[PDB]
Order: structure tokens, then C-alpha cells, then sequence
RNA sequence: UGAGGCGGGGGGGCGAGGGCUCUCGCUUCUGGCGCCAAGCGCCCGGCGCCGGGCGCGACCCGCUCCGGGGACAGU
RNA sequence: GAGAUGGGCGAGCGCCGUUCCGAAGGGACGGGCGAUGGCCUCCGUUGCCCUCAGCCGAUCGAAAGGGAGUCGGGUUCAGA
């Protein structure tokens, strides 16, 4: 609809029940789960890997 | 006794450039403390397409380090930058294709565009459709540097200022003739009143 | 008084004391806008030879002129 | 004991990692205008050769001993607007039925009378904006022999004098219990303005570069003395 | 106290509330537009008659420089007749009419001749 | 440039041979997220309970906001 | 595109310029304190101290651009 007919709708209308809803679409929100899970456990893998760079050096 | 053609130009109000539809200042990113002690990264967000200029342009968006906020600067594409790729700018940055860097840690005989003339001026020479600049020979101490420039003649600039490496994207633009005054109509449409020249 | 020396030192626009404090004011009158109100005068002594006297309503206005 | 919840969360301030906190600016503020010429015009009080007149005034008097100036004339204070209609009463009534001395204020009222020598100590004070109005008078109360001294602040004089500000001071009498309590005033101070007179007069303040110079000339004064320590060995 | 801020804001200072030791106008002025300047005439047209009939509505030539909230008022305290709506417009002439619709408990009939016209 | 980490001086971390000279003050595989302090210490205010402050975290010191020119452009 | 302020120029009426040589915000939240109003309850009013703020250029500029929301039937010598 036209902008300011948003006022007029309820919320229901305007979104859809999900993180991210009526913002982004769901292929590229599991896209970004996905990525904002494996980067971290990337920092994981490499924080006990630097770990394991002081024990010798 | 009357005021020539060439003299009306300076004038403008009719010869002012037709900026009503490009996009903005093409620049660099400004000197701050990130960019000379270490590197930040930055996502393409898109590539564009200036009217005017024949070099498309580049939405690069960076995370603000002081505020929480995202800058968006614009860029002049380097060819083979795609989006989604990371451009990383400051002193400590890799070099490779699309990376902004001080002239003094590159190496001789790199291929640059988008060159600064001046320490912190975000970007002046060898910024046209397929112009690169030769970073020729170095000096540490002056901070001096010589660069070979588009047109073929070397200036001496400090190591300071910086560029994005690569070539300038859009080159060849000029093999392909203007076939009808069409074409060449709107070419100079989008830039200012110039084009049919009276001799 | 004092005024007949003043007026004897503001004479010696040459000597090291004028040559530097005038090189000073000139360049603190230059920092700022071209028409405003000094709170009180400059040169004393020519206020007074000139018919300035020391009391509410007498105002002094230090203006720039751009020479040639 | 304690709750294991509370875990230590750091926040890494590294170039580019997070963002940086709210530190302290006080050194790159834009200032207003009139601030920025109020600073960099107290830099060139330090930067060019302040010729030997108006250098003199940096050097001034002593704290411990000026506030036994300060307080000998305490009591010299000249008599109020309030005590002036009480000094005009005591006179009412002797009809109807000796002024001892004070302090003497104002330029234009002290050099009539260090003219006629009748001071004994006469302060200045160092900070008038048109320096002008003094920068005579210490090579003057040199000349006739009336000790002079440098007393920092302005204000404070003009607070002897209920004004809001004040240039000169003069001692012309004094009590005879504190006669010889200026004695020992003028014995300390003429001993270091009156007879210090010639090394005054060549004292050039200024000419010092910035500490973001002097210490560039001396990474290159070090350097260049660190190469001939050790030429011959 | 630090600077967080690299940029330096002007601060906010105390600016105080008019008080002034002496009204600059003695008077107030009265009121021009009052309830008698507010309507000049009704009409005595063979339209105006036909408006009164068939809707109920009076017509009268108001002042050029009135609303509709005040013209609605005026009536309700000239003639005691509460209004429903109003409706105004600029006659070519230059004065303006209003069409007062007046409620529909009350008649415009009996309440154009409370005041002549018919 | 939204004048945002300038010059010094101390500090730890990576080396050849415990001081001095040197590198470094923590980010590169991916179209993710990132602010409005965690935590510790020293005090205080309200009937064991409920509400506050300063400091470390975020080193200290300074005179031009940093850069580039400059007694020449310029007027 | 037009055009004030700051600034700059100008013998001068004035001109230049529009973010550029500028202390360019009169706001919001929260907290604290005194105060009033109605069952001074609770909320609202009000000051002061504290707190956060990017704003970025006054203002003008379209009856064809952007711009929420009316349609059906009847009625007049002339208006829907």
C-alpha cells in the first residue's frame, strides 16, 4: 500500500511473525544465522589455536 | 565588439554543469587514525553509474570507529571490484586490487589510480576511465616520492598520501567511435552546453 | 602625569617596544571582524586629546579599513 | 559465595575492533574564536624577541613576601565612601559644638610623586592590557632612586582600592610602628629591581620554539651527537 | 569535568521571563468584531426564501473578516437558535454570504419571522 | 575534519647478542553482530534487605586542531 | 533556482556568498529538589542541578511533480 496508509493497518498487516520479519527476507536471514554462527566458532577454532602458539613461543 | 563564445563560458548560468542527476563527490576516505596506524574494513555495498563520468562509481560502507554508525562513502571503482568483496584502507593494508594504502609502503612499479596530490585531499589525479598511475621511485627520508602520471610526466609527491590500487574501471571508452552526432549529443547532454561548436 | 609620557613614547612608532607591540595588535585586531566595540581605549592619551572622557555613554568602536 | 553469572566482559579497543570510549577531547576541541586568539596570542609572548621593556615584567615578586606587602598596606587603605560621610560628621559636630597618611592609587597621581621623590615604595602591577601605561615608569623609578617591585595581578592591587582593578600603588608616609616594618621591605625588594637595573635592561623574554620543536631539533641534536661519541670511540 | 565532544555548543543561559514597569498600550483595545459587527442584513431574495422553505437554512450577509465558528455563535446569541452547520462564501460583489443550517429541532420559518424577513 | 587519539615520556609482547638501540600497543577467508561498561577497588545513604559516588578498566606530560607550504606565494 | 544571518567587500544606496573565517541546539529522556491543582491521592503543571543530542543550514520555490481521506441519487431561472 502507499506509505501512509501504513498508520491505518494494524502491526499484523505490516509484518510476519519472525526475527527480522517484514524486514528481511527468510532465505537471506537463515543465510545470516548461518554465517553469524560459523564466523564466531572461526574465532573459536583460532583463539585455541593462538592459544596454542604461546605454549612453544 | 562583441564578447566571444569562449569569453561567455566563465560566466556560466549556461555553461554550469548539468548536476541534477550525479550521484556526489567522488572522494576517498578522510585521514584519521585508523588510516594511518592500522587498516579498516569495508564492504562494497554496490556499484553505480555516474552520469558524466565514464568511470562508474562504488558504495563503499564502513563501521564509523568512533560513533555507532555506519559511513557510506563513495569510490571510484577499480576494474575487477565486485560487490560484496571487502576494501580494506590505511597504512597496514594488504595490497591487492581495490585497497587504499600510502604511496611510501607500496612497492616500486605499482599500478595505482585514484592518487592523492596532496597529504589528505581524498583523491585528485589518475581518476578517469582507464588511467592509472606508476609509483616510480621511492625516498624515505623527505618522505618524497616520484610518480609517473597519466599524461606522462613525473611529480614528486610525499608518501603520505595515498591511492587505490588497480586500474580505473570503464577503460577502452574510447575505442568505440561516436557513430552519429545522436550519440554525441547525449554524451555532452549529461555533462554542460558545450557540445555543437561553431568554428 | 602619565599622559606626557605616553604621548612622548607613542612618538618612537620606530623603537623595538613600538616596532613590536604594534606588530602585535596588528595582528590581534586582523583575527577579527571588521567593526567592533573595544571596551575600553587603546591609546589612552589621544582618547582624552581628542574629547573622550571616562564615563557611562562615551563608546570606542575599532574599525579596518582596507588600505589603497 | 559469589553469583557465577558475573562474568568479566572485556571490550577489546583495538583498530577497528570495537569502538572506542568516551575519552577525554580537551586537546582538539575547535574553541571559538575568541578563545583561539586568546591562547595564540600569549604564544607570541613566547615565540618572538620581547624587547628588554616589556620582558621585564615577567619577572615579578615573590609570593611570601607579597603577602606581607599586601598586608602592611592593609591598613593603609585609603577611607571608603562609607567612612568618607563618617569623616564629614566628626566635622559637623565640632562647629555644631590631622589626616594620617594612606595609599596612593593611579598612574597619573603615583608619578607626580616619584617626580617629586616623595614614595617610598611604589608597586606596579604586571598584567595591563596597554602596557603602554607603565613600561615608563620602571626605568623612571630607577632614575630618581624610588624602590619599585612587580606585583602579579592587577586585580589583587584593585582590591586594596575597592575598584574592580588597579595599575600603581605608592607608599608616600608611613606609621612610626611600621616604619621600620617597611624597612626591611625595602632593603629586599631595591635589592633586586633598583640595583638589577643593567641586567634588566638586556633581558630579550621570548625566542623559545614550541616543545613540538625543541624536541625535533633535539632527536636531531641527539642523533647527530650520537654519531661523533663514538667516531673516535 | 572532561571534553567528550571534539566540537564546543554555545551553553544555555538563563534568559528570563518580560516583565515589563509599564504597559506599552493603557487600553486594551475593544473588540471590533462583536456580534452586531459580525452581521450586517439577512436576505430578501426569491432564492434566499426558497433556502428557507425547503432546508431549513437562514441566509445572512456576514462580515468579510469572519469564521465560521464565529458566525455560529454570533447567531446563537442573537437569536437564540442554535446552528447545525455553516456555510460561507464570498459573494462577487465583495460582502460575504453564510448559509446557517440551523438544528433540526428548531424551524427557520418561525424564526424568520421572529426577525421580519418574509 | 562532526577540528577524535599530535609530539614527548614511561609499559608489556615478539628476537640476534639484565641495561641500552630496534619491531609492537592486540582487527584479512566468508555480503553477520558491535554504542549507551563488564569486572575490581575505595566510600557513603535507607529499614540481613533497598538505593548512591569517585577511581582503574581507557598510562603520564605538553604551547600552537592535525597535515603541507612559508619569509616566498600574495596583497 | 531564489535569498537573509555570520563573514567579506563597498565612497555609498548596497553587493558577494549559502556552509564557506561562526559560542549557529531554547529540544527530548531520566534522576534529584521545592511548589501548586482536582477526592493537592495519583496524575498534570513549574522551576533549578544532573543527564543525552551530529546538525548542517533562516526562509522562499509547482492550482500538471510528491501529498492521508466521498461516493450514489435528488434539486436550481443560474451553483453542485
Amino acid at each position: 500500500v502507499r506509505p501512509k496508509v501504513l498508520m491505518r493497518l494494524s502491526k499484523t498487516k505490516k509484518h510476519v511473525s519472525r526475527a527480522y520479519g517484514g524486514s528481511m527476507c527468510a532465505k537471506c536471514v537463515r543465510d545470516r544465522i548461518k554465517r553469524a554462527f560459523l564466523i564466531e566458532e572461526q574465532k573459536i577454532v583460532v583463539k585455541v589455536l593462538k592459544a596454542q602458539a604461546q605454549s612453544q613461543k | 565588439g562583441r564578447v566571444i563564445r569562449g569569453q561567455r563560458k566563465g560566466a556560466g548560468s549556461v555553461f554550469r554543469a548539468h548536476v541534477k542527476h550525479r550521484k556526489g563527490a567522488a572522494r576517498l576516505r578522510a585521514v584519521d587514525f585508523a588510516e594511518r596506524h592500522g587498516y579498516i574494513k569495508g564492504i562494497v555495498k554496490d556499484i553505480i553509474h555516474d552520469p558524466g563520468r565514464g568511470a562508474p562509481l562504488a558504495k563503499v560502507v564502513f563501521r564509523d570507529p568512533y560513533r555507532f554508525k555506519k559511513r557510506t562513502e563513495l569510490f571510484i571503482a577499480a576494474e575487477g571490484i565486485h560487490t560484496g568483496q571487502f576494501v580494506y584502507c590505511g597504512k597496514k593494508a594488504q595490497l591487492n586490487i581495490g585497497n587504499v594504502l600510502p604511496v611510501g609502503t607500496m612497492p616500486e612499479g605499482t599500478i595505482v589510480c585514484c592518487l592523492e596530490e596532496k597529504p589528505g585531499d581524498r583523491g585528485k589525479l589518475a581518476r578517469a576511465s582507464g588511467n592509472y598511475a606508476t609509483v616510480i621511485s621511492h625516498n624515505p627520508e623527505t618522505k618524497k616520492t616520484r610518480v609517473k602520471l597519466p599524461s606522462g610526466s613525473k611529480k614528486v609527491i610525499s608518501s603520505a598520501n595515498r591511492a587505490v590500487v588497480g586500474v580505473v574501471a570503464g577503460g577502452g571508452r574510447i575505442d568505440k567511435p561516436i557513430l552519429k552526432a545522436g550519440r554525441a549529443y547525449h554524451k555532452y547532454k549529461a555533462k554542460r552546453n558545450c557540445w555543437p561548436r561553431v568554428r | 602625569g602619565a599622559y606626557k609620557y605616553i604621548q612622548e613614547l607613542w612618538r618612537k612608532k620606530q623603537s623595538d617596544v613600538m616596532r613590536f607591540l604594534l606588530r602585535v595588535r596588528c595582528w590581534q585586531y586582523r583575527q577579527l571582524s571588521a567593526l567592533h566595540r573595544a571596551p575600553r581605549p587603546t591609546r589612552p592619551d589621544k582618547a582624552r586629546r581628542l574629547g573622550y572622557k571616562a564615563k557611562q555613554g562615551y563608546v570606542i568602536y575599532r574599525i579596518r579599513v582596507r588600505r589603497g | 559465595v559469589v553469583n557465577p553469572l558475573f562474568e568479566k566482559r572485556p571490550k577489546n579497543f583495538g583498530i577497528g575492533q570495537d569502538i572506542q570510549p568516551k575519552r577525554d577531547l580537551t586537546r582538539f576541541v575547535k574553541w571559538p574564536r575568541y578563545i583561539r586568539l586568546q591562547r595564540q596570542r600569549a604564544i607570541l609572548y613566547k615565540r618572538l624577541k620581547v624587547p628588554p621593556a616589556i620582558n621585564q615584567f615577567t619577572q615579578v615578586l615573590d609570593r611570601q613576601t607579597a603577602t606581607q606587602l599586601l598586608k602592611l598596606a592593609h591598613k593603609y587603605r585609603p577611607e571608603t565612601k562609607q567612612e568618607k560621610k563618617q569623616r564629614l560628621l566628626a566635622r559637623a559636630e565640632k562647629k555644631a559644638a590631622k589626616r594620617p597618611p594612606v595609599l596612593r592609587a593611579g598612574v597619573n597621581t603615583v608619578t607626580t610623586l616619584v617626580e617629586n621623590k616623595k614614595a617610598q615604595l611604589v608597586v606596579i602591577a604586571h598584567d595591563v592590557d596597554p602596557i603602554e601605561l607603565v613600561v615608563f615608569l620602571p626605568a623612571l623609578c630607577r632614575k630618581m632612586g624610588v624602590p619599585y617591585c612587580i606585583l602579579k595581578g592587577k586585580a589583587r592591587l584593585g582590591r586594596l582600592v575597592h575598584r574592580k582593578t588597579c595599575t600603581t600603588v605608592a607608599f608616600t608616609q608611613v606609621n612610626s610602628e611600621d616604619k621600620g616594618a617597611l624597612a626591611k621591605l625595602v632593603e629586599a625588594i631595591r635589592t633586586n629591581y633598583n640595583d638589577r637595573y643593567d641586567e634588566i635592561r638586556r633581558h630579550w623574554g621570548g625566542n623559545v620554539l614550541g616543545p613540538k620543536s625543541v624536541a625535533r631539533i633535539a632527536k636531531l641534536e641527539k642523533a647527530k651527537a650520537k654519531e661523533l661519541a663514538t667516531k673516535l670511540g | 569535568k572532561i571534553r567528550t565532544s571534539p566540537t564546543f555548543r554555545r551553553p544555555k543561559t538563563l534568559r528570563l521571563r518580560r516583565q515589563p514597569k509599564y504597559p506599552r498600550k493603557s487600553a486594551p483595545r475593544r473588540n471590533k468584531l462583536d456580534h452586531y459587527a459580525i452581521i450586517k442584513f439577512p436576505l430578501t431574495t426569491e432564492s434566499a426564501m426558497k433556502k428557507i422553505e425547503d432546508n431549513n437554512t437562514l441566509v445572512f450577509i456576514v462580515d468579510v473578516k469572519a469564521n465560521k465558528h464565529q458566525i455560529k455563535q454570533a447567531v446563537k446569541k442573537l437569536y437564540d437558535i442554535d446552528v447545525a452547520k455553516v456555510n460561507t462564501l464570498i459573494r462577487p460583489d465583495g460582502e460575504k454570504k453564510a448559509y446557517v443550517r440551523l438544528a433540526p429541532d428548531y424551524d427557520a420559518l418561525d424564526v424568520a419571522n421572529k426577525i421580519g424577513i418574509i
